[PDB]
């Protein structure tokens, strides 16, 4: 019976997989705000332009729809100060943060939430 | 049920028997390109019966 | 995987690499950027892993992922990777600075072996082409083309990546080299415990069960083989050719003109025989790894446990008459079954044919 | 359930296993394209060593 | 040189006259970068440019040759690594480099203490220790030995008793100078070749970095040669 | 009409009779590398007509 | 403690005086396809009990 | 001058008597190997001149 | 001194009478595996010294 196991084991993995792939989605989701549109590699006709910020690329095949991936297009930024920008920031201390450098702008606002929970560096 | 020996097995030993090579063709990979054991009960049966 | 031979295991050093996963850049390319499914370790072209057992590179192809989607992600990997732009590099490198070799090159590297260019009239691949003497100078400057690194190869193959992928274009990938559902039984242990007290529960029951390997027993890899034979032998083949150009020339001709193609390359008797003799029994090596580069992986812990010519007896069944690298190769596919169920302290043995392929019938040997 | 039965009558339906598939298709594979046209005069075709082998 | 290449990829606004040109197709765009780079690499210099490394003049033991730096994880002494110039490397490569590839070469059915033997897996290489510390017998010791600084001791005699090594190799060549000459590599006999690598191992070499210029006596930390040296002089110490 | 029957048949008997070798130049491979049966009805009408 | 030799030496001397082809099927390649050094000790052990 | 005739039907036939092989090694490819009309004009005056 | 010929054409003349085969182990190939003429020179000193 060490066949079943192993088919077993290796449903086991497919599944692994899958919870794996799904929770990446989902993790990026909050770097970039959630997906606004799914694009089909093949099916759908685009000319470049008129993507949101965040895409799904899903490819069609045998009447099933995969995953590829996520397409950003930093054009249409707009998009990003629905979760970091710098109306939120207001604590004194991380304004020259943002002025040093934008890069951190994201975990400002992070750390703002702390400094809104009443704690206190 | 029956126990029977694995057909790939039985092929290797008749082509090692005898000359088997897949570069020239040979009577003996006629004769061993068409061994079906799918519709062995049906002919177990039949034995029976004869 | 080097972590996961020393203080780490297969939970924390899953979840570490999960998380680097997680963080990186992606594809950038003009204002756009493309971040690919995680779904790519599996692919081929990749190092086809399963999670729970990650040190078996090139399992994925195993696992039970649906025939469509393990297609449409292998097309994905193969378009992540291209070599065009490196080729429009050189070539306009070439247009616009010209000739890069000096002449006393030029005259040393010359047809020698005293045999004709057409050959037996066989044809003459692109590779061949490449490699044969009298075009060896255009062959020459790529050589110095290739040596340069700029920033720009890299962006344009992030834009061409681009394109392909939203256009609809995905590159077809290559076929499998080896495939082959083996199936286990029961058998006994062979190894002995690991001196890795540290290590990871699963590298330790692999060698309790298969063993540890040595540098006496170590395969070695084909282009290394090549490699060593061309350097003993100075003068028998032009010092240009590597061993990697003359593995991937002759993978590309079927195996019966072989010598010829080795008359063409102008390699003299004892370098040349000495590399068919290669070829013929190390090709398996060669064609498994043929679409992955692996420069930067260095598999310490695959390289630990004992895969060799002492555990292939003791736990692969192969019957059919079947040439050594073939052989070989199929080993090698019979080994990953080994060591993925093993690795859970079970030790199997792998047969090319079910115990029962009826519900009346039952099969042996 | 139906493919793993379909998959394993495969087994039994042919004399042939896919090690054998593999070592046989390396013989025949490119042998015809890369002779020259002399000698694909007097050689079989890729087509008729498939139908021969198999 | 100047790489163009057609991107549909851009916008409008990018468009600028020195890098991206707005093309006849709409949507299309032609992006050019301007390069001028140096083909540093040693195959790139060894096809592009030989007589550097074929022809050897005497002045070529005194010029100075550009040293690399490498930081190492941990708080380790930060690593300095001083390549040999073309022409000694050449020579280097047709004398010395033989020793090496035994000295690296060890396979099956040998003694421990041959000289393969003395000289990847770590179970492998420690495995005489691995069992000697788990033994029930005591009279077998494991002694382990580090040395440190030993470049200041490679200064000095030891550096000239390694040239005095290599040259006792040239009584089995006939054609030979009495003193280092100008050479052609391919003309050379081979006993001047081993004299000249006498003489790159003994005389101190001149390296730079970041505007300073030392000289070194010692090991200098030329590549193919340390590990030979080291090992040389830690066999004779024990 | 004529009955359509592949010539696959007969041609692998050929091939037995007398070992044709996929690396090796023979005489027989002359006559299988040129069995058209394009013009076969033309063929069947000069046999009529004879 | 044994030497250690590669099988290869002995085995090239019995390919050549017998016929080996990669393609070919024989007897010679049933001996060789099957020779184990991994229970050596054991038959080893066995030799000197007898 | 003189006809085009191509020396594929003359070197089949060459090859099918001598029994070529790709993957041996005969004396009939030290024959094929060299057959070379570059130089015919200069062989053929010479012929004419004698 | 000495001249320096390839002995491609030495080693095609014993390959064409002893048959040599790519897909084969013959004693042939042992011969011709270890033809290394590094050691040349100090073989031809001795020859000179008898």
């Amino acid at each position: 019976d060490v066949q079943e196991q192993f088919e077993g084991y290796l449903r086991e993995e497919v599944d692994l997989l899958n919870k794996f792939e799904d929770s990446h989605f989902k993790q990026l989701e909050i770097f970039y705000t959630k997906s606004q549109t799914d694009h089909v590699i093949n099916k759908d006709k685009l000319q470049f332009n008129a993507l949101p910020f965040h895409t799904t690329l899903y490819k069609e095949i045998n009447g099933k729809r995969v995953r590829l991936g996520t397409l950003l297009n930093w054009t249409k930024a707009e998009r990003l100060d629905t979760i970091r920008h710098e109306s939120m920031i207001k604590d004194e201390r991380l304004r020259r943060l943002i002025d040093f450098d934008y890069g951190w702008i994201d975990y400002a606002v992070v750390l703002q939430r702390y400094l809104d929970e009443g704690n206190t560096i | 049920p029956v126990d029977a020996r694995t057909l790939q097995s039985a092929t290797a030993a008749l082509a090692a028997d005898t000359g088997q090579a897949v570069n020239r063709a040979q009577h003996v990979s006629m004769l061993t390109n068409r061994l079906t054991t799918a519709n062995a009960p049906t002919v177990r049966a039949i034995t029976v019966l004869t | 995987m080097t972590l996961m031979i020393r203080y780490c295991s297969v939970q924390a050093c899953m979840t570490q690499f999960c998380n680097d996963m997680k963080l990186l850049n992606g594809i950038r390319a003009g204002n756009y950027t493309f971040i690919p499914t995680p779904k790519i370790i599996c692919a081929y072209g990749t190092p086809e892993i399963c999670l729970r057992a990650p040190e078996i590179r090139s399992f994925g192809r195993y696992l039970p992922i649906d025939e469509d989607e393990y297609s449409v992600l292998n097309d994905l990997v193969a378009s992540l990777s291209t070599n065009k732009p490196k080729m429009d590099f050189v070539a306009q490198m070439f247009e616009q600075n010209g000739n890069q070799v000096h002449g006393i090159w030029l005259d040393h590297f010359k047809r020698k072996n005293d045999v004709n260019p057409d050959g037996g009239g066989i044809h003459i691949s692109e590779g061949l082409k490449r490699l044969m003497p009298e075009y060896c100078e255009r062959h020459l400057n790529e050589l110095v083309y290739k040596t340069l690194d700029d920033k720009v190869i890299r962006d344009y193959t992030s834009d061409i990546i681009i394109t392909n992928i939203c256009k609809g274009k995905l590159s077809k990938a290559p076929k499998l080299a080896f495939f082959a559902n083996f199936y286990l039984s029961l058998t006994g242990f062979n190894g002995v415990d690991s001196p890795y007290l540290t290590a990871d529960e699963g590298v330790k029951n692999v060698h309790r069960v298969i063993g540890l390997s040595y540098r006496n027993t170590l395969s070695t890899s084909p282009t290394a083989n090549v490699d060593r034979i061309l350097r003993n032998n100075p003068g028998s083949a032009p010092a240009y050719l590597t061993g990697n150009d003359i593995l991937g020339v002759l993978s590309d001709y079927p195996y019966q003109n072989w010598r010829t193609v080795v008359e063409l390359l102008d390699i003299t008797e004892p370098s040349a025989t000495a590399i068919i003799e290669v070829a013929t029994n190390q090709m398996h090596a060669y064609l498994a790894d043929k679409d992955l580069n692996t420069a930067n992986l260095f598999d310490n812990t695959s390289r630990t446990y004992d895969i060799s010519d002492r555990t292939y007896p003791k736990f692969v069944n192969i019957t059919s008459n079947l040439s050594n690298s073939n052989r070989r190769g199929f080993q090698l596919e019979a080994m990953k079954h080994i060591i993925y169920m093993a690795r859970r302290g079970i030790a199997t043995l792998a047969n090319t044919h079910p115990s029962k392929i009826g519900n009346t019938v039952y099969y042996d040997y | 359930e139906k493919q793993k039965l379909d998959k394993l009558k495969l087994f039994e339906t042919s004399p042939f296993d896919p090690l054998t598939i593999k070592n046989n298709q390396d013989v025949v594979d490119k042998l015809y394209a890369t002779q020259s046209s002399s000698i694909q005069e007097v050689v079989p075709t890729k087509t008729f060593a498939t139908e021969l082998q198999f | 040189g100047r790489f163009r290449y057609r991107s549909e990829l851009y916008r409008e606004r990018d468009v600028n006259s020195s890098t991206v040109f707005k093309t006849a197709t709409p949507g299309q765009y032609r992006v050019v970068k301007k390069i001028s780079a140096k083909l540093k690499s040693k195959n790139a210099n060894i096809v592009t440019h030989p007589m550097n490394f074929i022809n050897f003049k005497v002045d070529d033991l005194d010029i100075v040759v550009n040293a690399g730096s490498r930081l190492v994880r941990g708080t380790r002494a930060k690593r300095i690594i001083t390549p040999n110039y073309g022409t000694i490397y050449a020579a280097s490569l047709m004398t010395v480099l033989p020793a090496v590839r035994l000295l690296s070469s060890r396979a099956s059915n040998m003694g421990a203490l041959s000289t393969q033997g003395r000289i990847a897996l770590p179970h492998d290489v420690m495995a005489p220790q691995l069992a000697v510390t788990s033994s029930d017998d005591v009279s077998k010791i494991c002694v382990a030995k580090d040395f440190g600084q030993f470049d200041t001791s490679q200064w000095g005699q030891i550096s000239k008793a390694h040239a005095d090594g290599v040259r006792s190799m040239k009584a089995h060549y006939s054609m030979g100078h009495d003193t280092l000459v100008d050479l052609d590599l391919n003309d050379a006999s081979f006993a001047d070749l081993l004299e000249v690598t006498a003489m790159s191992y003994e005389r101190p070499l001149k390296y730079k970095m970041n505007g300073l210029v030392c000289e070194s006596a010692g090991v200098k930390s030329g590549e193919l040669t340390t590990q030979t040296r080291n090992t040389t002089t830690n066999i004779s110490h024990s």
